[PDB]
RNA sequence: AUCGAAUCGCCACCUACAAGACUGGAGCUUGCUCCCUCGAAGGCGCCAAGUAUAUUCAUGAUCACAAGAAA
RNA sequence: UUAGGGAUAUGUGGCGUCAAAACUUAUGGGCUCAUUCUCGAUACGUGAAAAGGGUGUUGGUGGAUAAAUCCACCGGCCCCGAAAAUGGAUGACGCUUAAGCCCAAUUAGUGGUUGCCCAUUAUUCCUUUGGUAAGGGCGGAAACAAACGGAGAAAGUGUAGCCCUUCCGAUGU
RNA sequence: GGCCAGAACCAGCCCUACUGCAUUAUCCUGUCGGGGGUCAAAAUCCGGCGGGCAAAAGUGCAAGAAUUUUGGGUCUUGG
């Protein structure tokens, strides 16, 4: 396996034409750590301070032939501990 | 070089928008102007319906729905790039009241869906089994 | 879908020479997916039957011949093919179909299924649509009975490709996993 | 489920391909799998071979011989009024109504969303307007908690309830 | 109790509410064995929690004497020198299925045993799952689709009866037992279901009339 | 009590059964016609307890794990 | 056919799960049921089978008697022929409206015209190193203090390479 | 701020959408003879004689400037 590009099955997207709509969207992987580390709005909005974390990426292109769409997690790869768990595909940047 | 738009033509002033990110998620809101350079749009809802104040929202974080309003009765020119400079202020406080109160009527002048008011009071959730990628907007 | 074999008319001759000026310009019908496959199977019959070879020959034109408007017809296709068991059996069969190509390309699929012969060992001797009363085989003789009607039994209904829905809730159409 | 048949003319709708929900008239029969179908009233549903896997016959049959000249077909659809019969069919209601769900502008999906609450809000009142008949597990077991006033309306709670409410 | 006293003590110390994860429950009557197991195996690698149910009624293609022999050829294979370590042979149909799945999973990696451990099979429909939600089905694994009706087939529970799965009668008596208890309760509800089904058409009348034209458009009327 | 958590659809209408050479009901002529509820829909949820006259929201300052947690 | 990396595309081989690709593609045609080494299913790989048989089924050729039937012969798949020593192998599970065999196609008589996945390959971009390497600059143009646009510029095989632009190659007992 | 994020614009590169020239006749469509079937016709089918453009075909080639006020991608390049 080449660990740069993930593969994501996003629910209720079952065909290739349905994947090209998502090229460019920003995926997220919302795992958590143990101790609470630094965070994007730290001390601006201290109520976000918590154990949860996220890794971000973008949807590079449809993989497969039915609803399957590759991903680039920017500058790195996702853990292999993420396989089979929840990835988040947002609706932005909107092309509409 | 002074003022021009590369903004998509499908996002005009007056188009109802669905805000995809930020403190206001899924609250629908009214696209009002584009700032002088390629700017963030200034969306406005009569805060009275949604709760969305006058804010900056760039093109890519929002969806522009096909339903517009007639905004030609609202004065946009009173929103410049300066009003957002420092970082409840009276200068900002009553800049709502001269738009929201000016915009509400421009809603009530519609026909055929004279009330978008109900439509502006709502949220856009993606519920299980939506597939928003098949939808028209 | 549409047949996989186009219907070509290939016309060619030997290149003229002091020994044989004005060669005799043969015409030929092939069913082939390309016109190079039609142009190849033309120079096969030319050296096999006429002794003229492709390096000494000329091709006058390769154009396809278009098929008549679609109606249900009974086509009579007479085919040979090579085996090495039986050494060139020759066959005459009928096919229900709407066009010459659609019948002949259907005959290549049956020879390949029943007799396992693959397009290069096969050569079609002739094809024509025949009137109804000449259908010998009771299997194709049954489709021109008027008032012919049958239901559709033991079907398999594939939903729209967008609707496939791996897990569908029982006795309902609601898709739990799609 | 009704089987119907494949005869010279059933009306039939296509299941899948580029002509999807469009209806057509069976005309001829080509072997087992293949069938020709024309609907003159809808151009683009012209004379073409169709494959019976894609073709689901419905209950209306126009009367024509095999291989009609299509002016005999056009008049026979007229006289039969099959396409106007099928127009008020409850499925053809949806199939025409399904095309209108895909084309929704999200304001429309608001308009539907509004309705399906109204239809739901009144059906919650209309149903709840039957108190004279009570069958819901909240309202019915209350009816089962009734008649237990004996051990309640007797001397026990008679004083007890006059102690309790006074404290309130 | 199965839960430790502490995660009962913790759940009570943090209070909140009882929890159940989102779980799929697939009926399995007349689903082809090897097709239904593949589809399940690929949904277990995607992180789904699946409860298979009614494994007894799974089907296989071909005669019953034939598929008996296939399983008996599977009994013939044991470790000769120490069979207690020889390949194991499960009888009960719920076990036949979790094997047909398992051998289709990478069971020797921690994600292969993490997928398998999320599947739960059963005989019949146990009370643990009778009423939670609605049973789901796998339409590409179904028998009336996959098999020509002309071909003989088997019922997994009848095949496994004549190998060492002796619980067959105990299950048949629990299926006869529930399907009554359900259909007694089902027809009992027919008084209620018809009330609602009536209250929608009765509401469509006094509902505001510009909405009902929408329901007629988009089709729910 | 550490503990800050990844999860993001609820339901006392789905959560009964069966069939697929067939399951709305019927007639002879047995593939057609006629009748019905018209044979292709679990309900609900998606921001006023309800489609209409309303009503706090900002400064969390353009994205950031949803800064939210009993539908 | 292998310098160190990225992208796009492909070869041989593939798209039921293992396992990336048809979430088991088509709105493609046929044929096949195989009861204890368990029908079949990667060429090279007898890395397994023959002669001979079969009113199993599916085609064809020739002749013949007249409601259709009969005789001879030739194919296809399948079956019998077919017996070894540890439990065991289409790679495993399993598949039969094939996930098998022959043939064929690309979202399907609807408009022609590239379905999809994977290489240290091809194309291209960046970085290295070596050339039978190719070319340019190297006479300091002028101006210019701190305080409150900088710095180099070597006539050179090889260095922290005189500088720069370019082109091809790059694995190895 | 030499760190982390987004969003705009520029060159290059990649991708996708957008189509014309020829061609058709073993064809098109009348009609008259057959011929075929049916309760009776029509059709499939052969021939004659008229007319012609199936206006579209899975024919052969394709060059159609993607900021020439609007297609995408570049966290695969540099600004």
């Amino acid at each position: 396996q080449t660990k740069q590009t993930a593969l994501v099955r996003v629910e209720n997207v079952n065909t290739r034409e349905d994947a090209t709509w998502y090229v460019g969207k920003r995926v997220c992987y919302v795992y958590h750590g143990k101790k609470v580390k630094r965070c994007v709005r730290w001390s601006k909005a201290p109520a976000r301070r918590s154990t949860t974390r996220a890794l971000w990426g973008r949807v590079t292109r449809p993989h497969g032939n039915a609803g399957m769409m590759r991903v680039k997690f920017n500058g790195a790869s996702v853990p292999a501990s993420a396989i089979g768990r929840r990835i988040r595909v947002y609706l932005y940047p909107s092309q509409i | 070089s002074p003022e021009y738009t590369t903004l998509r033509k499908s996002c005009a002033p007056g188009a109802i928008a669905i805000i995809l990110a930020g403190r206001f998620r899924g609250r629908r809101a009214v696209i009002l102007k584009q700032l002088p350079h390629n700017g963030p749009l200034v969306v406005s809802g009569p805060m009275k319906y949604n709760g969305v104040p006058i804010r900056r929202i760039d093109s890519r974080y929002v969806i522009a729905t096909s339903t517009t309003v007639d905004i030609s009765s609202v004065d946009t020119a009173s929103i410049t790039a300066e009003v957002f400079q420092r970082p409840v202020s009276d200068a900002r406080a009553q800049l709502q009241k001269k738009i929201d109160a000016a915009l509400i009527a421009a809603i009530k002048k519609d026909a055929q869906g004279k009330e978008k008011a109900g439509y502006l009071r709502s949220v856009f959730t993606v519920k299980p089994g939506d597939a928003p990628h098949r939808w028209n907007w | 879908v549409k047949p996989h074999l186009r219907h070509y008319q290939v016309v060619g001759r030997e290149s003229p020479s002091e020994k044989n000026p004005e060669p005799t310009v043969y015409k030929f019908e092939v069913f082939a997916p390309n016109f190079v496959v039609a142009k190849s199977r033309f120079w096969r019959m030319m050296r096999v039957k006429n002794k003229v070879k492709a390096t000494h020959g000329d091709v006058l034109s390769c154009k396809v011949v278009k098929d008549a408007k679609l109606v249900a017809r009974n086509y009579l296709v007479d085919i040979a093919y090579y085996s090495q068991r039986c050494g060139y059996t020759r066959m005459v069969k009928e096919f229900r179909d709407v066009s010459k190509t659609g019948a002949v390309s259907q005959a290549y699929h049956d020879l390949a299924s029943r007799h396992r012969a693959r397009y290069h060992n096969i050569e079609v001797l002739n094809v024509k649509s025949i009137p109804d009363h000449e259908v010998k085989h009771l299997s194709i003789a049954q489709y021109h009975a008027p008032n012919l009607s049958f239901p559709l039994l033991q079907r398999r209904l594939k939903a729209a490709r967008k609707d496939r829905a791996i897990f569908v809730k029982k006795n309902t159409k609601r898709a739990v996993v799609a | 489920v009704k089987s119907h048949y494949i005869c010279a003319g059933r009306l039939v709708r296509i299941l899948r391909g580029p002509r999807q929900d469009r209806v057509g008239v069976i005309v001829d029969i080509v072997d087992a799998n293949r069938v020709l179908v024309e609907n003159p009233e809808d151009a683009k549903m012209w004379r073409h071979v169709q494959n019976l896997k894609n073709v689901e016959p419905l209950k209306y049959c126009v009367s024509v011989s095999r291989n009609c000249s299509a002016k005999a077909l056009k008049d026979a659809l007229a006289s039969s009024k099959a396409l106007e019969k099928y127009a008020k069919t409850r499925t053809a209601a949806r199939v025409e109504a399904k095309k209108a769900c895909a084309a929704s502008t999200d304001f429309e999906r608001y308009q539907l969303r509004v309705a399906r609450r109204s239809r739901a809000h009144w059906a919650r009142k209309v149903f709840d307007e039957k108190d004279a008949k009570t069958p819901v597990s909240w309202h019915k077991v209350a009816l089962k908690k009734m008649q237990k006033k004996a051990a309640k309306m007797d001397s026990t709670e008679g004083a007890k309830r006059r102690m309790q409410k006074a404290i309130a | 109790a199965f839960p430790s006293r502490k995660d009962a003590s913790r759940a009570q110390r943090k209070s909140a509410k009882k929890h159940r994860p989102e779980i799929i429950v697939i009926d399995l009557k007349d689903h082809v064995l090897g097709r239904a197991a593949a589809v399940v195996a690929k949904q277990l690698l995607l992180g789904k929690k699946i409860t298979v149910v009614r494994c007894e009624q799974l089907n296989i293609a071909g005669t019953e004497i034939r598929n008996k022999i296939k399983y008996l050829q599977y009994l013939r294979k044991r470790k000769l020198t120490n069979p207690t370590k020889g390949p194991f042979h499960h009888r009960a149909p719920s076990d036949v299925f979790v094997r047909t799945v398992r051998s289709m999973l990478p069971r020797y990696t921690k994600r292969g045993m993490k997928a398998l451990n999320s599947l739960v099979a059963y005989e019949g429909i146990p009370p643990n799952v009778v009423r939670t939600g609605g049973r789901v089905v796998i339409p590409r694994a179904q028998r009336h689709v996959c098999y020509r009706s002309e071909r003989p087939y088997t019922v997994l529970g009848n095949m496994c009866k004549h190998v060492g799965w002796k619980y067959s009668d105990v299950v048949a008596n629990l299926e006869k037992a529930r399907v009554e208890k359900a259909s007694r309760h089902h027809e009992k509800q027919a008084k209620l279901r018809d009330a609602w089904k009536s209250a929608r058409k009765e509401a469509l009348a006094k509902m505001p009339k510009h909405n009902v034209e929408v329901l007629k458009k988009f089709g729910y009327a």
